């Protein structure tokens, strides 16, 4: 009866658990029904980039500012030398 | 700086001052990295022969932690105009390698497009200097700053009574008592972004200080991100 109703979207799961349904959302797809993207380009939240954010064939490409290098993840700027640009300065 | 507050230690590290034959500082500027600064074109020409101290954080009181680099080499844009302003932006070379420590770190410097769709677009900047505390007044003796509102181009140039070229844009209040000034010239105007701090504008000059009905006028950094990164490769 939980999923009845097929709460899921975008050809996710429904899955009635102990007291209440679940999705399993398709690849890019989130949230409890699936109703969200996964994939957000950089005019939402930046890309999720640290820093520079750049779109490449409708896709998010990230970059850092000399002195950094992107994470392995895609989004993360770490800072490769002792005192990074931009950065306060600590101690 | 008129209004805003003196900062903590380590909170304006990019922060340079150009002195005097005096030991006098007569511009700020912008660390780009351990060889160059960022400066105004015109403050290239109010000193006979110049300096750049950086760690420097109160001029009367010698508490250390500061250095004086000598320029190896002065990049200035071969467009500046001394009447209009226009093309203020230079760029010196130092003899020696600034040693980045607590007060002295670098300002990155954005991507263009990215600037101006993310930075450019937000509320505020910050802008900082030993400049004078009123327009009257005399200089700081330690390093401030200020947050101050980006403005829009129209209402920069209806306000203004001098031209506002594209090289240009407005940053401060209307009539709140609050601006750079005299002194803070060719400094830093920095712009925040998940905690990283990255250059968008040069202190260039403005009709007085916190004056009712005017802004501040800044370069707008991101009309010379090429040209900068140009003269960034040098020697
Ligand atoms: N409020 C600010 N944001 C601001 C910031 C820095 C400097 C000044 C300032 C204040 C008073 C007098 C002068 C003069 C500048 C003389 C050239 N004036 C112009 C005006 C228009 N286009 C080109 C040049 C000085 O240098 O002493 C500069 C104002
Ligand atoms: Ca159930
Ligand atoms: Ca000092």
């Amino acid at each position: 009866d939980q999923c009845e109703t097929s709460p899921c979207q975008n050809q996710g799961k429904c899955k009635d658990g102990l007291g209440e349904y679940t999705c399993t959302c398709l690849e890019g797809f989130e949230g409890k029904n699936c109703e969200l993207f996964t994939r957000k380009l950089c005019s939402l939240d930046n890309g999720d980039c640290d820093q520079f954010c750049h779109e490449e064939q409708n896709s998010v490409v990230c970059s850092c500012a000399r002195g950094y290098t992107l994470a392995d993840n895609g989004k993360a700027c770490i800072p490769t030398g002792p005192y990074p640009c931009g950065k306060q300065t600590l101690e | 700086i008129v209004g805003g507050q003196e900062c903590k230690d380590g909170e304006c590290p990019w922060q340079a001052l150009l002195i005097n034959e005096e030991n006098e500082g007569f511009c700020g500027g912008t660390i780009l990295s351990e060889f160059y600064i960022l400066t105004a074109a015109h403050c290239l020409y109010q000193a006979k022969r110049f300096k750049v101290r950086v760690g420097d954080r109160n001029t009367e009181q010698e508490e250390g932690g500061e250095a004086v680099h000598e320029v190896e080499v002065v990049i200035k844009h071969n467009r500046f105009t001394k009447e209009t302003y226009d093309f203020d932006i230079a760029v010196l070379r130092l003899k020696t390698p600034i040693t980045f420590r607590m007060n002295v770190a670098p300002a990155c410097l954005p991507e263009r497009d990215w600037a101006e769709s993310t930075l450019m677009t937000q509320k505020t900047g910050i802008v900082s200097g030993f400049g004078r505390t009123h327009e009257k007044g005399r200089q700081s003796t330690r390093l401030k700053m200020l947050e101050v509102p980006y403005v829009d181009r129209n209402s920069c140039k209806l306000s203004s009574s001098f031209i506002i070229t594209q090289n240009m844009f407005c940053a401060g209040y209307d009539t709140k008592q609050e601006d750079a000034c005299q002194g803070d010239s060719g400094g830093p105007h920095v712009t925040r972004f998940k905690d990283t701090y990255f250059v968008t504008g040069i202190v260039s000059w403005g009709e007085g200080c916190a004056r009712k009905g005017k802004y501040g006028i800044y370069t707008k950094v991101t009309a010379f991100l090429k040209w900068i990164d140009r003269s960034m490769k040098t020697r």
